[PDB]
């Protein structure tokens, strides 16, 4: 049911994000913010999706190198020079997006795109680096040095997607690992680091004229496009089920469960955001201003009173989109006697949504998720976040305003039918780490997914 | 400027009558019930995310934030920026925290804290946390050694209900006895919660063995032994009336309009009576120094932190002593930084890339209003005690000089993570709260630049000549086994 | 005048007591009045023969 | 649009005990910080399941006690 | 949508690609085309709509789908206004009377004139929000504007390309 | 739809009813006819039935009472959810003497005994609950208003609970 | 608790208590629980020797 318009004022007292196209393809967008500090950095559409089956990995191991030196600077050097100019650089690799941003003063702005101009285009891969970086991949890829949060995500989308790229890791495995070369890297810079597929974010004290002014000079000899990307077919989405029983490793259990969900621009996206905002997370160990028994989250409520005990150490909900797909679901940390009720209800929580959800809980829902994206763009590495992914993502970024404008017109209602569609009577993908003897069989828990009251 | 409080001139707010009926209509609108409801299919249904579908936006007002304040009639201090985020930041500070305890009083401070957001005169406990539930609302209240925070964590426009509720806790809070005796379960999470941080468990080992039993040193969390006997309403309310007051209390507020905030502040303690203002013992700190060995039968690495007292906030050290830190810098095996991360701090290169046995070596500044402590905190295993403590004393020998180029480095990262931390909302929230109740000012980043800036070597080797004449303070956790004894450490920095 | 926190403290359910209440509240010391047969009437005189056997 | 915080809000304060604004070091990297934007060892994406709480699980600790058993009391048929 | 039915993408591309040269070669002008197509179309489109979510930003399939989202709303936007100036002429025709005598005439538009120029501002915005379907603009919209022309005299900016 | 139609009608109904004054707190002048019934009939029921049916009620309640040396509220069973909410939180000192007088009245009324004319010159309907019962009822309306205002969907006769509602196991037959 | 039921409803012919208390609403309000007197310690009415003289 519809209840008015929540947008305000001042969500539209924001400062207007700026994207051109430079004439060899790249994207520069900016937003200015009276801060003292800067965020600017290239977000890349590149990522493990889009490597081969026998060459994955390269792109972490290139990630992990790329900051090791230059062909113009040194290691020391480059870390003297970044010091000095009182800034930092970060990078991450995904799936299907990667970033190289660096946090500095407002000095540092234009200096740092130099810098990291200099690493993309012109990375020195010393034999040397390549070698030590080796044992610390090969380290990090052992299991025992992976916490199990970050073995569940990786193994949701090895069953969820068995037939496509997604389903590889970021990592590789070790056979990879072991055989990255210079050549590799130097393959997947040309083929995929491309100004076709960057996108140069500056948020802070800037200008855009003269930000598009130092980007077209610092990456003038960028290789303007790649060969355009094969045409693939829908990623299937396999209901499997992919445990690994550990009677070894102390009381608790890790499970998650994931439905398909949707891409980036689906126009269900949303309603699959607030979804994931009902569901929400719980931790016994940090409860809130509100106690479990005592909840306004009907899966929190529930799970707080059963044995008296409470049957979810810890629960979050996860909303994981791509290009093409998305991932659906919840994630379970509990004592290993209570995994058959947490399972039981977080999917007694997902099948509610098509029967039965109150307009209260949408509405909290709405205003917590409302809470959580708006303090994430409080800081300037968050609003550099929001734009490069967004941009990436959509071709664009979405106001606040238009946020809120489209998370007005989703109800109660129309959460019940995207769940009718699309999460009743759905096929599920089951994963666990643990003691898992009270998980049943997937077939079991799939049939959760409908009720035989309503 | 109406009045100056403590060195800073505030804007008065004066008290005004004003009808229930007339306020009734400028509070938020907001439902708890939905009992029927207009249906209206979503129009956007079709429409793809990539496709904009807001047009005739209303063009953007944007206005540099600056930090205003105002006082109330009551003596209530108001510091606010407006940043123009779509969250805001209500925090109320009050300047009662554990180093204002008699010994008779050990633990109020925490058992105030645990009593946050219970009854009130005018709502009941489920009816408050309820609220700030459905309004989507984060926040709670931590007590520390010098103040007690209550935050809340909004979306502006609720911004007049949730001012009302933070206040509620300090002016007519209702200690009920059931609702104070189910506060007791806190105690137990408290002290869970603080041991799993194994850093500031070594923090709170170090505050007590360097201020022997006095103000800083003043356990933090009640004991839930013997201190149970007064964790009772009528003690709490006792402890409330000697030191919360509208005089020492400081609302501030990050991203809400100052005047709306003044005026429904005003509102909110109009035709009531805050807790009177009374002279308190206020003692200065006395540093002791002195040495404990925890022992951790789980843990097999040794954490050994050595200290020496600072001059604490209000002195002209601050500013040096924190190039210090960050001129000495550290860092962790576990982590792996990229550049401009500490690589090329004194203790990472002296230290992290020459004893591969050292699991990780930092320096800490810690800082209150007129006292502090500074050392080197560096981690090990059990057997490598008796070397990791060698390795920190060669390190505090090594203060006696240098180089430019370290200073150079030190000023500019110092000032790059005063800017970078500064835009953080609540963590500015947090430290406007903690300057005016440490010193009644607020230094803005840019100032602190300033300052940064006009460090010389010489203020380095002054600051740290007075550091190492203090009695040291040594403290090891973990696996203690093998650690050397404290007049070990006190003679080899005795020659300092 | 008076600071809120100590005006509703006054307002505890416990500060309220019906007038009269300690004037007219039974307070009892044994649920056997003066005058009630108990154990010390009934009990049999020492000198009773085995009451096991009938 | 991406959501960069976890659902479950922390509500603890940023700035550990005694430390301030200035002498917290870099809250974006340093170890200490409570707001560190955690590391890519093997990949972005593992945040959406990370428990962010710092204090560890203790497997069946109890939080539906609405007060009727004292601690260390078992429950027998739920009385 | 609520289906159980799977489709390639090169069944996807080809549903699309069918419904948006379906759209953009009917005849927009005549309304029972429209009426009796939209139906169809309406049905059409939220199959192709659910078989190609997983396509929005594939180079083939993406550009159909966008150009069909467009025409849709072109179609619905040009149709509103040319009923409206259907309904102005009705109106004069019915002004007229019975045979054109005016013996049961009913009575006619007042502010006529201010009802063609609200006429003319939505066929310019029309034309600024529609740019890639001028042709279709002018099929509908333009040749009602150039019938209403005839009756009252009003100017519009391509009214001396509509031999006026 | 039609439910589509009821609930716009429910929502557009309750609406121009929020605030409104609760029967009880408007000044209500009694109807002419009531006031003829209320002058006639009233006086007379009360002298010749009700008042006299009521004292003889009355009176023998306040000695049974006496009999058994306790209090009116004493006599208030425990299994009403409202007093048992209530008793949770009375001061020690009343709750000691409150059982002991229960016991005493126990034991007398087994043993069809009487308590000593010596001991019963009391009030016996002092309301040295009435405070607690108040409490208890604003926090159970409380929690019915804030955590009750629906029927809740919960998982059926899972962890020993029914899932319709009851928070104890095995608290049903069905439930064993 | 069992499956209950408490009939806290809005009455269409009672009043509820806070505008009709149904008790002697005469109370002695302390600042304090322990300036109450203590019963125990209390003189009681005097006692009677027939029944048509108590209180
Ligand atoms: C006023 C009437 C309006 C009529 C409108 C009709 C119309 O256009 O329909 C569209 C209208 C609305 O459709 P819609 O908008 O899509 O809404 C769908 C919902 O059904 C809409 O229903 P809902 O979701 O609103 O649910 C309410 C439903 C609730 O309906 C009921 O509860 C029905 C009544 C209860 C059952 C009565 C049983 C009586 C048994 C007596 C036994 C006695 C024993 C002694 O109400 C109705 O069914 C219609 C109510 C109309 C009046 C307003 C109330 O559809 C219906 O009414 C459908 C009703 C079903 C014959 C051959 C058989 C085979 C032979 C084979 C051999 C040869
Ligand atoms: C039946 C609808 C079916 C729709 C399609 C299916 C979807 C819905 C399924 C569920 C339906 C549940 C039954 C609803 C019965 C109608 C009562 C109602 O909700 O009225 C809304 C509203 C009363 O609001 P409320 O929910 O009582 O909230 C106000 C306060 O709670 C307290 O209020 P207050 O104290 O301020 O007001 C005094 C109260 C004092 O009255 C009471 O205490 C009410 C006691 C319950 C009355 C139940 C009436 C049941 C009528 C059933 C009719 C079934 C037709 C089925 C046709 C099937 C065809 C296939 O007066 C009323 O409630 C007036 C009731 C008048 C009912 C007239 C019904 C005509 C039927 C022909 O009444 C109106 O303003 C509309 C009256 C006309 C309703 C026509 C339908
Ligand atoms: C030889 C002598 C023969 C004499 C015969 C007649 C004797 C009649 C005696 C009883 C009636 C006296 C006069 C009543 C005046 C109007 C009262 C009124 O409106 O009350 C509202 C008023 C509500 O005020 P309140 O203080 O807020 O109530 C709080 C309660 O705790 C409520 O708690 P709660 O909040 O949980 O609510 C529970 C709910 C529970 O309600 C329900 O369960 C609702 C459903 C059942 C009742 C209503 C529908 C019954 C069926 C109607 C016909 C349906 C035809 C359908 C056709 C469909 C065709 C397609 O009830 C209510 O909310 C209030 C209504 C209470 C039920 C009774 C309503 C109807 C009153 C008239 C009774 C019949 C008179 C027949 C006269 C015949 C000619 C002399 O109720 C009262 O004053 C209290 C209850 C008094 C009546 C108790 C009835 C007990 C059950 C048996 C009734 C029949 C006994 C005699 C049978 C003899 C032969 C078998
Ligand atoms: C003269 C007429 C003669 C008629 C003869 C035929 C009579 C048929 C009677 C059918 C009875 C069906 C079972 C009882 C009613 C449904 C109860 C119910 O919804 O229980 C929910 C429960 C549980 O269902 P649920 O709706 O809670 O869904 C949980 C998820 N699954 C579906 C996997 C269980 O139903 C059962 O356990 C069955
Ligand atoms: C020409 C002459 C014409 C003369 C016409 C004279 C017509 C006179 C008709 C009088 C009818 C009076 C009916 C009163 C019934 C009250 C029932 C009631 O309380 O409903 C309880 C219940 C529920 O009522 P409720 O849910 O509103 O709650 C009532 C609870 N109290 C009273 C505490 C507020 O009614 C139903 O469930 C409806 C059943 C029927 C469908
Ligand atoms: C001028 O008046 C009239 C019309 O307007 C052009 C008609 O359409 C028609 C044509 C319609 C029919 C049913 C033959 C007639 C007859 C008419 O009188």
């Amino acid at each position: 049911y519809y209840w008015g318009s929540t947008v305000t004022t001042e969500m539209h007292n924001v400062s207007p994000t700026q994207v051109t196209r430079l004439p060899n393809g790249m994207r520069v967008a900016t937003q200015f913010s009276y801060t003292d500090s800067a965020t600017v950095g290239l977000w890349i559409d590149a990522g493990a999706r889009y490597e081969t089956k026998e060459s994955n990995g390269t792109a972490h191991f290139l990630e992990r190198v790329l900051y090791l030196g230059t062909k113009n600077r040194s290691r020391d050097q480059l870390e003297t020079e970044v010091e000095n100019l009182g800034a930092n650089l970060n990078s991450y690799t995904g799936r299907e997006q990667t970033a190289f941003y660096a946090k500095t003063t407002k000095d540092g702005i234009l200096p740092c795109i130099d810098i990291l101009a200099d690493c993309i285009l012109n990375p020195k891969l010393d034999g040397d680096e390549i070698e030590k970086e080796r044992v610390r991949i090969t380290q990090d890829l052992q299991a025992v040095n992976q916490s199990y949060e970050e073995l569940l995500y990786d193994k949701v989308h090895t069953a969820c997607y068995r037939d496509c790229s997604l389903g590889q890791t970021v990592i590789g495995p070790e056979e990879n690992v072991a055989t990255i070369k210079r050549d590799h890297m130097v393959n997947y810079l040309y083929n995929n680091f491309t100004a076709d597929r960057m996108v140069l974010v500056a948020v802070g004290p800037v200008d855009h004229a003269q930000i598009v002014k130092e980007a077209e000079k610092k990456f003038a000899n960028i290789r303007p496009t790649a060969g355009p990307r094969m045409l693939e077919e829908k990623p299937y989405f396999c209901a499997s089920e992919l445990v690994y029983r550990n009677d070894d490793m102390g009381p608790t259990a890790h499970i998650a469960i994931a439905y398909e969900g949707v891409p980036w621009r689906s126009p269900d996206y949303i309603t699959f955001m607030l979804m994931n905002a009902i569901i929400g997370s719980y931790d016994k160990k940090n409860e809130g201003l509100v106690p479990g028994l005592q909840s306004a989250n009907r899966i929190t409520q529930t799970g707080a009173t059963r044995m008296d005990v409470g049957c979810f150490d810890y629960y979050t909900g996860f909303n994981i989109a791509y290009k093409d797909t998305g991932l659906f679901g919840f994630y379970i940390a509990t004592d290993e006697v209570a995994v058959e009720h947490a399972v039981g209800d977080l999917m007694f929580g997902v099948t509610s949504f098509s029967y039965s959800l109150t307009e209260e809980e949408v509405m909290k829902a709405k205003r917590e998720l409302k809470t959580n994206f708006f303090s994430g763009l409080d800081n300037t590495t968050g609003v550099a976040e929001d734009i490069g992914r967004q941009i990436l993502a959509y071709g664009r970024r979405l106001s606040p305003a238009e946020f809120v404008e489209r998370l007005d017109q989703i109800d109660s209602q129309e959460v019940q039918r995207v769940a009718w569609n699309r999460l009743h009577d759905a096929e599920i993908t089951m994963t666990g780490v643990g003691p898992l003897h009270g998980l049943l069989q997937l077939w079991d828990l799939r049939r959760q997914t409908w009720w035989w009251r309503y | 400027g109406k009045s100056t409080i403590q060195g800073t001139s505030y804007n008065v707010v004066k008290f005004q009558q004003e009808d229930v009926s007339e306020v009734v209509k400028e509070v938020p609108h907001f439902q708890f019930y939905y009992i029927g409801g207009e249906h209206k299919d979503n129009k956007y249904r079709d429409v793809p995310l990539d496709i904009p579908v807001l047009t005739e936006a209303p063009p953007p007002q944007l206005k540099k934030p600056e930090m205003k304040f105002s006082v109330l009639e009551n003596g209530m201090r108001i510091v606010s920026v407006d940043k123009q985020g779509l969250t805001s930041n209500l925090g109320l500070f009050v300047h009662a925290g554990s180093r204002f305890e008699t010994p008779a009083e050990e633990g109020l401070s925490h058992m105030v804290e645990c009593v946050a957001f219970r009854s009130t005169a005018h709502l009941s406990h489920l009816r408050t946390i309820k609220t700030i539930e459905v309004l989507g609302m984060n926040g709670g209240c931590q007590a520390g050694r010098e103040h007690i925070m209550y935050n809340l964590e909004l979306l502006r426009e609720y911004m007049p209900v949730a001012s009302t509720l933070v206040v509620g806790n300090v002016l007519f809070p209702r200690l009920l006895p059931w609702e104070v005796n189910a506060c007791h379960k806190e105690i137990k999470k408290a002290h869970e919660r603080l041991k799993a941080d194994t850093d500031q468990y070594v923090s709170e080992l170090l505050h007590q063995t360097a201020y022997h039993n006095n103000t800083l040193g003043n356990a933090l969390l009640a004991n839930e032994g013997r201190a149970l006997e007064h964790f009772t309403g009528d003690n709490i309310r006792e402890f409330m009336m000697k030191h919360f007051s509208a005089e020492r209390s400081v609302f501030v507020g990050i991203n809400v309009d100052h005047d709306e905030l003044c005026k429904w502040l005003m509102r909110s303690f109009a035709e009531y009576v805050a807790i009177p203002n009374l002279p308190r013992d206020e003692a200065k700190p006395v540093y002791t120094g002195g040495y404990k060995l925890e022992e951790n039968a789980d843990m097999p690495v040794c954490n050994i932190a050595i200290g020496f007292e600072t001059e604490g906030w209000n002195s002209a050290d601050l500013v040096p002593v924190t190039v210090l830190q960050t001129l000495l810098g550290g860092g962790g095996s576990f982590s792996t930084g990229g550049p401009g991360k500490g690589m090329h701090s004194r203790l990472y290169l002296n230290v992290l890339n020459q004893n591969p046995n050292v699991e990780s070596c930092m320096a800490f500044n810690t800082q209150y209003s007129d006292s502090g402590l500074f050392g080197m905190y560096i981690t090990g295993f059990g057997q490598e005690a008796p070397r990791l403590v060698d390795i920190a004393l060669n390190e505090l020998r090594k203060l006696d000089s240098f180089t430019p180029d370290e200073v150079s480095r030190a000023k500019n990262t110092l000032k790059g993570n005063i800017f970078m931390n500064a835009e953080n909302s609540k963590v500015l929230m947090e430290d406007i709260g903690r300057q005016i109740i440490m010193s009644g000012k607020v230094v803005t980043p840019e100032e602190f630049a300033a300052r940064v800036d006009a460090v010389t070597e010489a203020d380095l080797k002054k600051v740290a000549a007075k550091l190492l004449r203090k009695n040291p303070t040594y403290v090891v956790y973990g696996d203690t086994k093998s650690a050397p004894h404290y007049e070990y450490v006190r003679t080899a920095l005795a020659s300092l | 005048g008076e600071p809120a926190i100590q005006s509703i403290a006054r307002f505890n359910p416990d500060n309220f007591r019906p007038v009269g209440y300690a004037e007219n509240i039974p307070c009892p010391d044994t649920c056997v009045p003066e005058g009630h047969l108990d154990f010390r009437h009934t009990r049999l005189p020492t000198w009773h023969a085995d009451r096991r056997p009938f | 649009p991406p959501i960069q915080k976890p659902l479950l809000p922390s509500g603890r304060a940023v700035l550990k005990h005694g430390r301030s604004m200035l002498c917290s070091g870099n809250l974006s990297y340093d170890v200490n910080s409570t707001i560190k934007a955690p590391e890519c060892k093997r990949g972005m994406g593992f945040t959406q399941f990370k428990r962010f709480t710092p204090v560890p699980i203790e497997s069946g600790v109890s939080v539906g006690n609405r007060g009727w058993f004292f601690p260390g009391v078992i429950p027998y048929q739920g009385h | 949508m609520l289906t159980v039915d799977k489709f390639t993408r090169a069944e996807a591309l080809q549903r699309a690609s069918n419904l948006y040269y379906q759209v953009l070669g009917t005849n927009w002008e005549d309304g029972l085309n429209l009426v009796l197509d939209v139906p169809f179309w309406e049905s059409e489109l939220e199959k192709v709509d659910h078989m190609c979510e997983p396509y929005l930003c594939d180079d083939e399939i993406g550009p159909i789908i966008r150009n069909l989202h467009e025409t849709v709303n072109c179609m619905y936007a040009c149709e509103d206004v040319r009923d409206h100036i259907n309904e102005l002429l009705e109106l004069s025709s019915r002004a007229e009377g019975v045979m054109g005598s005016g013996a049961a005439a009913s009575e006619e538009v007042e502010n006529m004139p201010e009802q063609c120029g609200m006429v003319t501002k939505a066929y310019e915005d029309l034309l600024a929000r529609y740019p890639e379907h001028h042709p279709k603009i002018e099929q509908t919209v333009g040749h009602g504007l150039a019938v209403l022309r005839q009756l009252e005299k009003f100017n519009f900016k391509s009214s001396h390309r509509y031999f006026f | 739809s039609f439910h589509r139609a009821f609930a716009r009608v429910v929502c557009n109904y309750n609406k121009s009813i929020e605030g409104s004054v609760p029967w009880y707190q408007v000044k209500r002048e009694k109807s002419p006819f009531q006031q003829v019934w209320d002058e006639v009939f009233t006086p007379i029921w009360f002298k010749l039935v009700k008042g006299p049916y009521e004292r003889w009620e009355y009176n023998a309640l306040v000695a049974r009472y006496r009999g058994m040396g306790i209090m009116a509220d004493d006599a208030m069973n425990d299994k009403d959810m409202i007093v048992e909410r209530a008793l949770d939180i009375i001061p020690e000192d009343i709750r000691i003497q409150r059982y002991r007088r229960m016991m005493r009245g126990a034991v007398l009324a087994g043993r069809k005994l009487h308590l000593p004319l010596e001991l019963q010159n009391y009030d016996p309907m002092v309301p040295y609950m009435a405070p607690y019962i108040e409490e208890a009822k604003f926090q159970m309306q409380e929690e019915q208003e804030l955590l009750a205002y629906h029927p809740w969907d919960r998982r059926l006769y899972t962890a020993g609970v029914s899932g319709f509602g009851e928070t104890s196991m095995h608290s049903t037959f069905l439930t064993m | 608790h069992r499956p209950t039921t408490v009939k806290m409803i809005d009455s269409w012919r009672t009043e509820p208590s806070s505008e009709k208390p149904m008790w002697y609403n005469r109370f002695d309000q302390v600042d304090h629980i322990s300036q109450h007197p203590d019963p125990e310690k209390t003189e009681k009415y005097p006692p009677v020797d027939d029944t048509r003289k108590l209180m």
